[PDB]
């Protein structure tokens, strides 16, 4: 399973505590949110650095 | 520091895989951070140091072997440097550098651009076996001009190459490669040799990244490339640096495809296990095998400060990569899986949550570590309103910087 | 044109609700008695008007709403950095020099 | 009564003060905004003597009274502030302050051309202790922010102790000294950081996150920093140092024991760091669980979900603030485009 997960192959975790195989689901649907996430952040800190060059 | 008191090393095979000015600097440096075997160091150097013409670092080491000795002396309680040397070795050095001094003024009045290029690889290397490093460079910096063809091109950088790592003008060493692979259109393998001298300059710059990339396309066809380094070591260089940089897939993909870097890892069976039990996830077993090889390679030229961050490195990367398949792991085995004590794994797994890359809560009651697996939109909302709450900042600051300079107020 | 057009729509749905509560009311005085079906059918419609929701619907719909807040929020803040730009740009015009 | 004040013929305060209030009382200053001048230098000579005879708690009434006659509109910025606010400071009394420095004010009036930049550098200095005294870190770095930007061709001291209260108050904040802007400022940036080298000394060893050797630094220039009118700044700094490490140990710890919480914060035991995470938690900086059971404390993440009615209400909130921003630029722009300058260049 360790090597399984190491290579891609299985989106999931293993949970060794109590010997479960806890597998992502998948269905959130994000990966959208992240990107949108680091728009936001890189261009308002670039706006901040435009404003404080011009001002 | 480095300096430390490790048995084990053999002498005899290190010293003979390695030949010339690398040699004699290799053995100084074993002699210098290896007490308790400094002395048959130190006596091998010597004889070898008075091949060759040996002039300034030969009273260097004689008198570091004489101290040796004398400490000897006291301990279970010094040589001579035979001066007869010194007039020997003197008068027979300079004969010959004043005949071929001689024969290369001719050349000079004779005016034959190869020839005179040739003549001065012959200075610069008789200069080396004499012991001067410098002199030795003017030489080959002015062999550079009168090039003809594209080898006599690849000769001038090699020559320049190998001087520059005494020299420790790494900087030299790494143009004079862009030069030697650049320019002729990128059986006799030579990019090997290059490729060999861009990996170990990097290194020695601290550089591990490009180092391993540049390892690893080294050929084992090239085999005999004592000047620089020995094959076993090269083979040593690149495993370590290619476990510090390059993550799983980009490890297996490299040392397969490669090839040659399979060889390597035949050379030096113990860092093949390494890879192969950092791919197996087997850490326990990894970890306690780089420290053994550590002791071994504590003492290696340009490899003692910069495998310390390379090994810290390992460490760093081995645990991120053990906890990556698990959402909830046990300290307790994560701890079993290494030697390591519950509390010393603990502070470094601190450590790393701290600096980051291992996304991981730390549940101490229990001991079991639990993966951080935050909802991306939690944190982007948060983090969207602390930018909103600075821009609004922003927006009063450069508010009141208008008002002020249209309403022209500053301190006269 | 944006809300006249869901203003149309919500005038479609009241001319129907009204031509089905004229039909009810003279029901009750003439016409047919019981038009089965259709008063049936009618009386259950209306259990559906208040479709009623549980707490994961609410928390959808508010969770979409957040996110079309936010993305709102976004919007507002590049045109008020828009309208700093032009401000600042004739800042540097008026009396700044360089 | 400005001729009066000008001289020293000043007789029994007592009546004086009284027509004073008569006046204020039955104020009908609509063209004492053209003298701006004459009752600028009126509120600063009774500031003096208020500060001379040491009574400050009857002064904030009279200047607030003041700053509302003269000013046109609630965003303007006039040197009776910064008088305002040092009688405030000086009574302590910061009650009346809040309401009046929570307005962002972005119009300076000249006062005919004798509004010194000095009473500007004084407001926000003033100001921001009264911020600093409500345990207001935010509003206070933001003003002493504002005083170092301020371009001036000479170093003074209200400028330098403005400077060496921003590293203090960053310090407790953000654990860390905020980078000066770049809109800047002149000579003044030039000249204090070669001035407050004991207060970026107590930023380097903050920055070493070690509080045994910051205290040990702390009495080692503890004169250095009695330079200051308040050394609370100081334990505050120490304080707020424990609560970083605390935070930090929350990012890092889903649950830890109190004896070991102590011992890695480097406390006298386990009551102590239970105290502390008590306080922290009723301050509203930390969302965690103390088990006495068992002596352990469980860390927890932020419980907000963004899925209530109250984030969006957040973000209405600074919608109609961005909007009002917005529209006070769309206004500057007009009457930027309204200048003779810009016309002429287009033209």
């Amino acid at each position: 399973l360790v090597q399984c997960i190491l290579d891609n192959t299985i989106h999931g975790r293993i949970d060794q505590v109590n010997q479960l195989l806890e597998l992502d689901h998948q269905k959130r649907g994000g990966a959208r949110y992240t990107a949108l996430d680091k728009w936001t952040n890189q261009l308002n800190s670039l706006n901040q650095a435009v404003v404080s060059k011009l001002a | 520091n480095y300096v430390v008191e490790n048995p084990s090393l053999d002498l005899e095979q290190y010293a003979a895989s390695y030949s010339g000015l690398m040699r004699i600097e290799r053995l100084q440096f074993i002699a210098d951070h290896c007490p308790t075997l400094r002395v048959e160091a130190l006596k091998m150097a010597l004889s070898f140091v008075q091949r060759t013409f040996n002039v300034d670092m030969y009273e260097e080491i004689h008198r570091k072997l004489s101290e040796a000795t004398r400490e000897l002396q006291n301990a279970p309680d010094p040589p001579a440097l035979d001066t007869a040397w010194v007039e020997a070795t003197r008068k027979k050095a300079l004969l010959k550098l004043e005949k071929l001094d001689t024969d290369l003024k001719n050349y000079k009045g004779n005016s034959i651009k190869e020839s005179i290029r040739r003549g001065h690889d012959d200075l610069g290397d008789h200069y080396l076996d004499c012991g001067d490093l410098s002199n030795a460079l003017k030489c080959y910096s002015r062999a550079r001009d009168y090039c003809t063809s594209a080898k006599h091109v690849i000769n001038m950088c090699l020559n320049v190459i190998k001087v520059s790592v005494y020299l420790q003008n790494w900087s030299h060493v790494l143009s004079y490669v862009s030069k030697a692979e650049s320019t002729p259109e990128i059986t006799q393998a030579i990019l090997t040799k290059l490729k060999c001298a861009a990996g170990l300059a990097e290194l020695a710059a601290r550089k591990y990244k490009q180092a391993a990339k540049c390892l690893l396309l080294a050929s084992f066809d090239h085999c005999d490339f004592p000047e620089l380094l020995s094959p076993s070591n090269v083979a040593i260089y690149g495993g370590l640096c290619a476990l510090a940089t390059f993550d799983r897939q980009e490890l297996q993909r490299n040392v397969i495809s490669s090839s040659s870097f399979k060889l390597f890892l035949e050379l030096e069976p113990q860092v093949r296990d390494i890879i192969f039990k950092f791919y197996e996830s087997k850490y326990a077993s990894c970890l306690k095998m780089l420290d053994e090889m550590k002791d071994n390679l504590l003492l290696d030229m340009y490899l003692a400060p910069h495998v310390r961050t390379l090994y810290t490195q390992i460490r760093n990367r081995a645990l991120i990569q053990y906890f990556s398949p698990y959402v909830s792991a046990d300290m307790h085995r994560m701890a079993a899986a290494f030697n390591t004590t519950v509390a010393a794994l603990e502070d470094e797994l601190t450590q790393l949550i701290l600096e980051g890359l291992i996304s991981a809560r730390v549940d101490s009651h229990s001991k079991i570590l639990y993966a951080r697996d935050v909802d991306q939109r939690s944190t982007t909302f948060e983090k969207s309103l602390l930018m909103g709450k600075e821009f609004q900042r922003r927006a009063k600051a450069m508010m009141l910087r208008a008002a002020v300079l249209r309403n022209q107020i500053h301190v006269k | 044109e944006h809300l006249i057009a869901q203003h149309s729509a919500i005038k479609m749905l009241h001319s129907r609700v009204k031509l089905i509560l004229e039909y009810v009311k003279a029901s009750e005085a003439g016409e047919v008695p019981f038009n089965h079906e259709i008063l049936r059918e009618a009386y259950a419609l209306c259990h559906c008007l208040p479709v009623l929701s549980t707490d994961k619907f609410k928390t959808d719909f508010y969770d979409q709403c957040n996110d079309v807040g936010l993305m709102a929020y976004l919007g507002t803040i590049t045109k008020t950095c828009n309208t700093m730009n032009q401000f600042v740009n004739k800042f540097n015009v008026l009396y700044d020099r360089q | 009564l400005f001729v009066k004040f000008s001289m020293p013929s000043v007789p029994d305060f007592e009546t004086l003060f009284s027509q004073v209030q008569l006046f204020i009382s039955t104020c009908n200053g609509e063209h004492i905004r053209y003298a701006t001048d004459t009752f600028a230098g009126l509120c600063h000579q009774l500031t003096n003597a208020l500060v001379e005879r040491k009574q400050p708690l009857r002064g904030i009434g009279i200047l607030k009274q003041a700053i509302d006659k003269m000013q046109m509109n609630t965003n303007q910025l006039t040197s009776i502030h910064a008088d305002l606010c040092q009688l405030c400071l000086l009574a302590k009394c910061f009650k009346p302050a809040l309401p009046y420095l929570d307005v962002d004010m972005m119009d300076i009036c000249k006062e005919n051309g004798a509004y010194d930049a000095k009473h500007f550098l004084c407001y926000y200095y003033y100001g921001g202790m009264i911020y600093t005294g409500l345990k207001n870190f935010e509003r206070a770095l933001y003003f002493y922010e504002q005083a170092i930007t301020t371009p001036a061709m000479a170093v003074s001291h209200i400028m330098l102790e403005s400077y060496k209260k921003y590293i203090l108050v960053s310090l407790i904040l953000l654990g860390k000294v905020q980078q000066l802007p770049k809109y800047t400022s002149q000579i003044v940036g030039r000249f204090i950081k070669p001035l407050s080298n004991a207060y970026h000394e107590l930023a380097q060893v903050y920055s070493t996150n070690n509080p045994s050797e910051l205290r040990n630094l702390v009495n080692k220039h503890s004169e250095t920093f009695t330079r200051d009118n308040n050394m609370g700044l100081v334990k505050q700094c120490l304080s707020s140092l424990y609560k970083k490490n605390i935070q930090r140990l929350t990012k890092t710890f889903l649950t830890l024991s109190l004896q070991d919480m102590a011992s890695r914060v480097q406390l006298s035991g386990p009551q102590e760091a239970e105290k502390y995470v008590l306080h922290m938690i009723e301050d509203g900086e930390i969302f965690a669980s103390i088990n006495q059971k068992d002596g352990m404390v469980s860390f927890h993440d932020n419980p907000e979900k963004y899925n209530n009615p109250a984030m969006l209400h957040n973000i209405d909130q600074e919608m109609l603030k961005c909007i009002e921003l917005d529209e006070r630029l769309k206004a500057m722009d007009q009457e930027i485009t309204v200048n003779p300058q810009f016309v002429q260049k287009s033209m």
